[PDB]
């Protein structure tokens, strides 16, 4: 659940 | 596109009493996007403090468990913070989670100011050139604001519509905790009168103070 | 926990020239190439160079160059310029949920030499009438680093003197400067001759005022 929609 | 992030809550406060700071989003979903709490103390290196993760998880520096939660909502996340001592007095930053795993939008920061002072607001006077001293075709003119606490002040020149020749100084703390700083303008010497608005939201003050070539 | 070292500190270069940060990590970065460069000015949140130890944000110039993998990484500035001036951290990530930052380094872009305007302002009226006298001298738009002396009827003041140097201007690299003198209003009201004495190598330039005359 880390990170996203853009880099 | 309109992507943005906000904090809030930031204050003075006494140590040992509790504050909670909230970040609120725009333009993207906390459910594809984890987020992380930040902050730097004046002067100091910028720090992790904690993150939460799409399904609501929460990651911590070892130096931040157990005194500082996050949550969110579908549009904020917050951090409550406790047990805060005047090491905790810092700007405190949230930022988005990128799938590269660093962090790739900011908030402007909010002002966490842990101290035994008391919300002070600024005394404003005026910086003019010694009477008798030879004018020119151009002055230079000031404020001086002093004494206030906590953080920040703005100060605008004729309410923001002159800013050509205005330089503001960085603050300074003093060693009884209050911060002073001064901000100058040069204008034409023939030129209109120039009034400095100081505002100090933490006391919900405002002056204004129309400075006189002298 | 993972933890970032950054070296060097603090570096000063030219403008076109080039500058060369180093990060190392205690641990492997996650796929080996987790890691970001971040950029932060005064009073800015920091906005990200480099994600993916390579790979440059949008915004951001060619100049950056982000290298290395494993646990040792590089930022060059390939022709420094004025807008450069600005400490810069990196940051890893790791299998484990931990988001550590660098210490930072500092970067300070020498322009071309440019000499201080030097300014005195005296207190106000209402400003002795409160008991405390703050004295401002400012210096305008220099490079390189001045030293501020002041004088009371000739005699080197060695307490009650604040300096405040804004960043550097971000098209020029030059400095603004306050210098404040506080004293007591008893103090100020026995002595007659205020110094600001600005000095940029082997140059001074002095403001004075004689109290009487103000
Ligand atoms: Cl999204």
């Amino acid at each position: 659940g880390k990170g996203g929609t853009y880099p | 596109g309109d992507q943005s992030l906000e904090e809030s809550g930031g204050r003075l406060v006494t140590p040992g009493t509790p504050l909670t700071l909230t970040c609120t989003v725009s333009g993207f979903s906390l459910n594809n996007n984890a987020m992380g709490w930040f902050r730097q103390a004046p002067g100091e290196g910028l720090e992790w403090i904690g993150a939460i993760y799409t399904d609501g998880s929460t990651y911590y520096a070892s130096w931040a468990k157990g005194r500082f939660t996050i949550s969110k909502t579908s549009t904020t996340i917050d951090l409550k913070m406790t047990s805060l001592t005047t090491e905790d007095t810092a700007t405190y930053f949230c930022a988005r989670h990128g799938y590269t795993y660093s962090f790739n939008l900011w908030g402007p920061g909010t002002l966490v100011t842990v101290s035994s002072g008391q919300p002070k607001a600024p005394s404003v006077f005026p910086l003019a050139p010694c009477c008798g001293d030879t004018p020119s075709s151009t002055v230079t003119l000031g404020c001086l604001v002093k004494g206030y606490l906590p953080e920040p002040v703005t100060v605008t020149w004729n309410s923001g519509t002159l800013t050509n020749g205005v330089r503001t100084f960085p603050s300074v703390r003093q060693s009884s905790g209050l911060y002073s700083l001064s901000s100058v303008v040069s204008v034409t010497s023939s030129s209109q009168p120039v009034t400095c608005n100081v505002a100090h939201p933490a006391t919900n003050t405002k002056v204004d103070k129309t400075v006189a070539p002298s | 926990d993972p933890v970032m070292t950054q070296t060097p500190p603090s570096v000063s270069a030219a403008v076109g020239g080039t500058v060369t940060i180093s990060c190392q990590s205690s641990q492997s970065v996650y796929n080996n190439d987790n890691l970001a460069w971040y950029q932060q000015k005064p009073g800015q949140p920091p906005k990200r160079l480099i994600y993916g130890a390579s790979t440059l944000d949008s915004g951001v110039p060619s100049r950056f160059k982000g290298s290395g993998s494993g646990t040792q990484f590089t930022l060059t500035i390939s022709g420094v310029e004025c807008d450069d001036a600005a400490t810069y951290y990196c940051q890893g990530a790791y299998n484990v949920d931990i988001y550590p930052f660098g210490g930072g380094t500092e970067v300070v872009v020498k322009g071309d030499p440019v000499a201080p305007t030097v300014l005195i302002f005296p207190p106000s009226a209402d400003l002795v009438a409160t008991g405390t006298v703050t004295i401002v001298c400012v210096a305008n738009k220099y490079f390189p680093d001045v030293t501020v002396t002041w004088e009371v009827d000739g005699t080197t003041q060695t307490t009650g003197i604040e300096n405040s140097k804004t960043p550097q201007n971000s098209a020029d690299c030059t400095y603004n400067l306050s210098s404040t003198l506080t004293l007591t209003s008893t103090q100020y009201n026995s002595h007659k001759e205020y110094t600001c004495k600005v000095t940029q190598g082997t140059t001074s330039v002095v403001q004075s005022f004689n109290r009487g005359d103000c």
